[PDB]
């Protein structure tokens, strides 16, 4: 509720405009917060409306745009490391740290929903940590693991109104 | 004569009548009725009843040996609920659906 708060907040600025451009920050949180909803659609048209002179002149910007580009591809791999080649400030750092955490998680239910067994390397590729998860998951969360073979095996976990409405209706 | 030529076996037990407690009336009315028969009943249903017992209730006549005037009184019965086949089953039928309303009201209603 809080964050949604936020949300409508910047929608609306981008609209009104002295000339039909906005501030340079406030084009850049737009086309991040774009990627946190994975509305990737309007993230792309978001990116064709920026005038090339002012894409040109911020670099951060496209910064933004690079790594767009792999989740268009949906490249789980390859996510991870275009969100750190570049190094973001901390006025929309933030946003990056929980567009981050989502694709982490969205690794996670991709793959217990579309894999019966996969890869250790291709699963850590996936859930973006191959550094410490490879002895915790054996034992926490029940998921058995085959060393050598590297296999993962994942795991499968006020009406009467309404009708008297239909009733009305119906013989009316 | 009427009624003999289709239930040959039956007779005259007694009278009934819509209303709340006895009244009076149903006393002369009762007194009326002891001339055709020696010993009728008096049965009275309360259509107005506000309460979870049948309305339906029985009585008899009582005569007193009450010093003066004599005075006639109704005592209570406690009557049973018997049926035949086909009265309950007709009954049974009857009391069983409830697609029974026309008009204005709704069948929700």
């Amino acid at each position: 509720f809080s964050f949604k708060k936020l949300l409508d907040q910047c929608e609306n600025q981008e609209l009104e405009a002295p000339g039909g451009i906005a501030t340079p920050p406030v084009y850049g949180q737009l086309l991040a917060l774009y990627l946190l909803h994975n509305d990737m659609n309007n993230a792309r048209y978001l990116w064709k409306r920026i005038p090339p002179a002012i894409k040109s002149a911020n670099s951060e910007l496209g910064g933004i745009w690079s790594v767009g580009q792999r989740i268009w591809q949906r490249d789980f791999p390859g996510i991870y490391t275009t969100i750190n080649a570049h190094q973001w400030s901390e006025t929309v750092q933030p946003i990056m740290e929980a567009l981050r955490d989502a694709t982490r998680r969205r690794a996670f239910a991709l793959v217990s929903q579309a894999y019966t067994s996969i890869i250790a390397d291709d699963f850590a590729a996936f859930v973006g940590l191959p550094v410490e998860e490879a002895v915790k998951g054996i034992l926490e969360q029940g998921w058995q693991a085959d060393s050598t073979t590297r296999m993962v095996l994942p795991r499968k976990p006020q009406q009467l109104a309404r009708l008297t409405d239909y009733v009305a209706f119906l013989e009316n | 004569e009427q009624f003999k030529q289709v239930f040959k076996e039956l007779e005259f037990l007694g009278w009934y009548t819509t209303g709340g407690p006895p009244d009076p009336s149903d006393i002369h009315v009762h007194k009326q009725v002891c001339e055709i028969i020696e010993s009728p009943l008096f049965l009275k249903l309360n259509p107005m009843t506000k309460h979870t017992d049948l309305p339906v209730s029985v009585f008899e006549s009582v005569i007193d040996i009450i010093n003066g005037e004599a005075t006639m009184l109704f005592a209570e019965l406690t009557y049973t609920l018997a049926t035949e086949e086909a009265e309950r089953i007709g009954v049974d039928h009857v009391a069983r659906m409830t697609a029974t309303g026309s008009g204005e009201n709704s069948t929700v209603a």
